[PDB]
């Protein structure tokens, strides 16, 4: 009923992401938010009839700081997503002070996943700005540049429009479905 | 290189590679950014549930012909 196409007029699958999600996060990481301190998660689920389900909220294995947060054991993260059968299907972490935004650390990181699925999306949640966003990079020109790019430094800037907010609902659309939280920490 | 591995994601891709016993797990991730465009330092290889270091070699964790390893992404978040 509704399709959405990348700007280079590629089609994306549509992602069914749980209302729930967004909230359970916030409350799952809550006490780091209190500290100043960033958190991740990875949205995990399954391909159903040409759409993905995220069914699964995973909190890794991480270390953080007030500006950046990072994996440290994805050994055991692989081994939970193989063990059941979970798609990577994106990403999501808060911005504790900051406002709602992909910084240059962000697009690097979330490049490699949207190289490896080209739906997967990145949800950023800024709450001492009560706001959050949904984002990908531009396919192709903001891949390609994100690729190419060997700046130095971690908060370098990007010549041209690199990403933007994802089409809603036509690739990512907000359901009322179940949804399990793993805190692998 | 002169023997065939598959680098298995979880995204449902699959990646053939063509290698050395002798090349090690950070050329296995050159290769890998040649051929995908993710940068070495963002891969993690793992094989046989045991996650691979960069300076050994394929050689060293017994991988041969026609063996599957997997590949998790990092996450850094700003
Ligand atoms: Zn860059
Ligand atoms: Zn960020």
């Amino acid at each position: 009923k509704i399709h959405a196409y990348t700007e280079g007029g590629k089609p994306l699958r549509t992602i069914y992401l749980p209302k729930l999600l967004k909230k359970v996060f916030l409350d799952v990481v809550k006490p780091n938010t209190k500290k100043n301190l960033e958190t991740c998660g990875i949205l995990c689920g399954k391909l159903r009839q040409n759409a993905f389900f995220i069914t699964h909220l995973v909190i890794p294995l991480q270390e953080a700081t007030s500006d950046t947060c990072g994996t440290t054991d994805e050994a055991s993260l692989f081994e939970f997503q193989d063990k059941h059968n979970l798609l990577t299907l994106g990403w999501i972490h808060t911005h504790p002070t900051q406002t709602c935004f992909m910084s240059s650390v962000d697009l690097h990181t979330h490049c490699s996943y949207q190289l490896m699925l080209p739906e997967a999306i990145a949800i950023v949640m800024a709450p001492s700005k009560n706001t959050s966003g949904i984002f990908r990079l531009l396919d192709p020109e903001g891949l390609q540049t994100i690729v190419k790019c060997r700046k130095p430094g971690l908060w370098h800037p990007h010549e041209g429009k690199v990403y933007t907010m994802v089409a809603q609902p036509g690739h990512v659309r907000e359901i009322n479905s179940k949804l399990q939280v793993v805190d692998l920490r | 290189g002169s023997m065939q591995i598959f680098v298995k994601t979880l995204t449902g891709k699959t990646i053939t590679l063509e290698v050395e016993p002798s090349d090690t797990i950070e050329n296995v991730k050159a290769k890998i950014q040649d051929k995908e465009g993710i940068p070495p330092d963002q891969q993690r290889l793992i094989f046989a549930g045991k996650q691979l270091e960069d300076g050994r070699t394929l050689s060293d964790y017994n991988i041969q012909k026609e063996s599957t390893l997997h590949l998790v992404l990092r996450l850094r978040g700003g």
